[PDB]
RNA sequence: AGUACUGAUCGGGGCCCCGGUCAAACUCCGAACCUGCCAGCGCCGUAGAAGGGGGGAGGCGGGGGCGGUGGGGUAAGCCUCCGCUCCGAGACGGGAACAACCGAGACCGGGGUUAAGGCCCCCAAGUGCGGGCUUAGUGUCAAUCUAAAAGGGCGUCCCCCGCCCAAGACAGCCGAGGCGGGGGGCCCCGAAGAUGUACAGGGACUAAGCCCGCCGCCGAGACCCCGGCCCGCGGGCCGUUGGCCCG
RNA sequence: AGGAUGCCCCCUCCCGAAGGAAACCCCGGUGACGGGGGAGUACGAGGGAGGGGGUCCAGGGUCUGCCCUUACGUCUAGAAA
């Protein structure tokens, strides 16, 4: 039987959470503030699983075009397409490698 | 010619103390690796020779040694 | 039941969640632990031999059963059940199955073939790896020629090579 | 005069009988001495079973002492894990540096061909001396570390020590020029 | 500051059935021919590459006196014309041996001008300019081992060592 | 059958010493002996020799085992054998 | 890997503790490996990278080897996925023949050297070198390709362990070694078919077989060289719907 | 209608790419063989010059020897089938 999708369609893995990360996550990616050129990483918090990107944006690295009200506009690739993903801090970590 | 005693053993769980009749330890050895290569199918990497040493026709263990130390003639 | 031979290899991955398969059989093992099992007793026992797997492959409940009787039989009447400690050391988890037609086993098992090929339920077998240990003996020294001829029995009722290692404890 | 050749090794599978020729074309008698198992060469001096009191007697008895250090001791120099375990010194290093050094200081005649300049190097007897050696990269470095004059000559000889490239890329009036030479 | 170990890696096995990988790694080490030779200084990045190919070539310590009969030999420049001792003096060069040894001892640290190499006036270039940055070599005089096997169990693949100018005397 | 004994003046078959002779000095195991020219006489070294590489001739020396090449140069004098050892064959 | 969550499962001890057996639809841990961004290396690129527009398609049946115990299946030259390579659309050397196994990529002619593989004859090159084993013509240098298991054998070669013998051991006074166990190599039995011989190329071979090593040689269209030809790109000359020259 | 200023043989001479020996002397190895010298020599595709001798050469028909070689067109993953 083909594949099916769901906008969650392979994500047991992804959005399992080991039992020492149960619970309410940290607040302090909520504080960082992104300016347009920074770079992200996408990191899926599956406690707000409703504003996460698609799973294949995991682990990958964007750059901040802009803010919408409170999500950050972040350019990024997938393979070869470029893709605009808009998505909240709880979602996104500051990308220190350059 | 000595009588070279050849303590090893292999890869393969063996364990062996030897006595080869030789000119030099060299010659003995290669006797080792032959003969062993040829009767349990070992290759030279997996034969370890961890002693080599001279032992007197006197004290040694094996009658063929000792027999091949004082040959005066041989036969093809 | 087929030749054994057909479910020896190892030809895929180990089928044991009960709670997915339906109809998989009861192990048909009745004992694992034979003889004098309370630990204070087999204090007394000092030698240990073991029939160890030499290759991997899947001992089906049967083969392990018919070996086990040969073996518990052979030490009951020579040994004596005070006097020695047998243990059957893997359990058959895996379940085999077959893809024959048949009735009252569901529609698709109806259709003839290859098509809707997956089998029903055949039997159980243990999968086991190379060193394995099989079967486990606790006995005293003076036993070690009937403990021997016991595992050589169970050697011949099990469908892959093994090995009888004798230690002490 | 006598030469003492030291077989370390014949992996090099014409060094040995090269650098004997040369020794023997320059009017030495050569001994061919051995300090190791794997070696298939015949030899009359047994430096693995010879007592160290009888080292004294040896220094004594010849005037030139060659090595045929093949890439048991380029290994040995770089520290480095060489392709094949024949290629490991399973020599008595010590008994080794040994001979060198006292060789050395009774002004003997030494000849290093290959490797050895840089072994001889390392044991500080070539500092502010010229010498060459197997010109690769980390050897000629290594020379330079011991403050050594490096020089792009086949066959350089410093006084007692004769260093070559490499034996078996060298011409017999090479190296008898420099046996013949003053030092 | 840190001048690494001078490479010789020669292209021992053939095109057709070569894995991607490795022929990928293969073209951008310039060895785009069965029996062609490079030499590469030998920094980490470039050791990783001569690991992916391992099975494909063989390499070790190219030595300044072999570099200078490969260079005098089957050294090229553009045209496929033989370099010679009087275009090498030309641009400041005195022999063949002088710049093998100014390369292999880290004097210069490229044996070939790269492709946007400018040559000036009066100064010697750090390089040959012009020179093909690779040398096609005869096959070897009296065979090899085996070409399928590790040079370390008595084939002909992988590292070989300072025995890889014994090859190349034989390659010439 | 060919027998090879300690004294037996043999002729080497094999190697770049082949068509000289040599003597028999001692017995190695079965298959290897040491044969000595006197390298001064015939221009063979001292080593070992396998069995199939050497073929005995008709003369025989008397020595002991081991025996060194001044002692086997003697007993060559006492046979008179000197110039048959200088001669090559084939 | 673990049996700690969800489950399975064999024992011991007092619902707990200890030991053991397991998991495609279990997971505290957790590689190799793949993958994102940046910097460098390497290579490609102004003789034109990225990107974009336009014309014409063919094709939308694939197949082989190897790897994921991929998943299924008693198995299949079987069905259905994932990846590198090759055939299709690829000459040529080797494999006895043989699309896809090994070697290797072919403009034409010639010289040379190697690759796979081979070197007793067929058949170019060794009746090549040292050691050991086999007595069954066993066997006769990977795969396609023509085979073999559980089990039995001191048949024979070899390695290790335990015990006896201090010459009063084993076998029926004699005088020197003896008894048992575990393992390894080769071979023997287990081994039964249909047109035509010890089939797996044939002759035949006691090595021309097998094992541990070694030396040289032969051998493609590959690699090197010479001559001839053609091509792509760039430059130049000529009154040019084109021609010629150079790199 | 092609060459006959040809072709063929011998000899001599010159140059010569890649490649490249041997006898023999010396060093090593049990040995098959390796290495230094002899020697980048003798030779070597081919390119040049001359001399002596002969008579057709090229081309074609057919036959023999040696080496190589699985009708064509077609659909097809796969054609000598
Ligand atoms: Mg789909
Ligand atoms: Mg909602
Ligand atoms: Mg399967
Ligand atoms: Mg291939
Ligand atoms: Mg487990
Ligand atoms: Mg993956
Ligand atoms: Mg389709
Ligand atoms: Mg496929
Ligand atoms: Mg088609
Ligand atoms: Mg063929
Ligand atoms: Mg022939
Ligand atoms: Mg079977
Ligand atoms: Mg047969
Ligand atoms: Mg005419
Ligand atoms: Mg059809
Ligand atoms: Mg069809
Ligand atoms: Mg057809």
């Amino acid at each position: 039987v083909k594949r099916t999708h769901g906008y969650r369609y392979k994500s047991r893995k992804l959005l399992s959470k080991a039992p020492r990360e149960r619970g309410m996550s940290g607040l302090s990616r909520l504080l960082y503030e992104y300016k347009p050129g920074d770079k992200v990483v996408i990191d899926i918090d599956p406690t707000f699983i409703s504003t996460a990107p698609h799973r294949r944006y995991q682990g990958k690295v964007g750059v901040v075009i802009g803010t919408r009200g409170r999500a950050y506009v972040i350019e990024t690739y997938i393979g070869d397409k470029k893709k605009i993903i808009i998505t909240t801090p709880e979602h996104l970590r500051p990308h220190l490698g350059g | 010619p000595k009588i070279y005693r050849v303590v090893g053993d292999t890869s393969t769980g063996m364990k062996f103390v030897v006595e080869v009749v030789g000119e030099r330890p060299y010659d003995a050895l290669e006797k080792v690796y032959s003969v062993l290569g040829s009767r349990h199918k070992l290759k030279r990497t997996q034969i370890r020779i961890r002693e080599v040493s001279v032992v007197e026709p006197s004290s040694a263990k094996s009658n063929e040694a000792k027999m091949l130390m004082v040959l005066e003639k041989v036969v093809r | 039941a087929r030749p054994a031979r057909c479910y020896r290899r190892i030809k895929g991955p180990p089928y044991t969640r009960e709670e997915y398969i339906h109809g998989a059989p009861m192990i048909q093992i009745p004992k694992f632990d034979m003889g004098t099992t309370s630990a204070a007793a087999r204090a007394a026992f000092t030698m240990v031999a073991k029939l160890v797997a030499e290759e991997r492959g899947q001992i089906r409940m049967q083969a392990l059963e018919a070996a086990r009787q040969i073996s518990s039989k052979y030490l009951t009447k020579y040994v004596g059940d005070a006097n020695y400690y047998l243990r059957l050391n893997v359990v058959p988890h895996h379940v085999l199955r077959e893809n024959r037609m048949l009735a009252m086993a569901g529609a698709d098992r109806l259709q003839e073939g290859m098509r809707l090929a997956f089998g029903s339920p055949a039997g159980r077998a243990a999968r086991v790896e190379p060193g394995q240990v099989i079967f486990y003996v606790e006995f005293k020294p003076e036993h070690l020629a009937h403990v021997k001829e016991a595992l050589r029995r169970a050697a011949s009722k099990l469908p892959i090579p093994t090995r009888i290692v004798v230690e002490p404890k | 005069p006598k030469a003492l050749l030291y077989v370390i090794d014949t992996a090099k599978r014409d060094e040995y009988p090269t650098l004997k020729n040369f020794l023997v074309k320059g009017g030495y008698e050569v001994d061919v001495a051995v300090g190791s198992r794997d070696v298939n060469v015949n030899y009359t001096v047994d430096l693995m079973t010879l007592p160290s009191d009888k080292l004294p007697t040896l220094f004594e008895e010849y005037d030139a002492f060659a090595l045929a250090g093949g890439f048991k001791i380029y290994y040995h120099v770089l520290q480095k894990k060489p392709p094949l375990k024949i290629w490991d010194l399973n020599i008595d290093k010590e008994r080794l540096a040994q001979l060198v050094v006292e060789f050395n200081r009774r002004r003997k005649l030494l000849i290093a061909p290959m490797a050895v300049p840089a072994y001889v190097a390392q044991l500080g007897l070539l500092s502010g001396r010229h010498a060459t050696v197997y010109p690769v990269t980390e050897l000629i470095k290594i020379l330079r570390d011991n403050k050594v004059n490096f020089v792009n000559k086949q066959v350089v000889r410093s006084e007692n020590i004769i260093t070559v490239k490499d034996i078996t890329t060298t011409s017999e009036k090479e190296f008898l020029a420099a046996l013949r030479e003053k030092g | 500051k840190t001048v690494y170990p001078r490479y010789a890696v020669i292209r021992l096995r053939g095109i057709p059935t070569t894995p991607g990988d490795i022929a990928a790694t293969l073209d951008l080490l310039r060895l785009r021919r069965k029996f062609t030779m490079v030499v590469v200084v030998g920094s980490p990045s470039v050791m990783g590459m001569i690991e992916r190919v391992n099975d494909w070539v063989t390499w070790g310590e190219i030595d300044a006196d072999t570099l200078a009969e490969v260079l005098r030999k089957r050294g090229r420049i553009v045209g496929d014309k033989p370099l010679t001792l009087e275009y090498l003096q030309k641009w400041g060069w005195n022999s063949f041996e002088e710049v093998a040894l100014a390369y292999i001892s880290g004097e210069i640290e490229t044996l070939a001008c790269k492709k946007d190499f400018k040559a000036r006036e009066g100064q010697r270039p750090p390089c040959i300019p012009y020179l093909k940055p690779f040398f096609r070599l005869h096959p070897p005089r009296g065979g090899l081992n085996s070409v399928k096997l590790h040079f370390s169990v008595g084939g002909d693949l992988g590292y070989r060592g300072p025995l890889i100018n014994d090859l190349i005397k034989r390659m010439l | 059958v060919k027998v090879i004994d300690v004294g037996r003046v043999v002729v080497k078959v094999l190697g770049r010493e082949a068509g000289r002779k040599a003597v028999v000095v001692d017995i190695v195991d079965e298959n290897y002996v040491v044969i000595t020219g006197p390298k001064s006489l015939s221009g063979v070294r001292r080593r070992r020799v396998n069995i199939n590489h050497i073929e005995p001739t008709d003369k025989k020396i008397e020595i002991k085992k081991g025996a060194s090449d001044e002692e086997v140069l003697k007993a060559l004098e006492a046979a008179g054998l000197v110039e048959y050892m200088k001669e090559r064959v084939k």
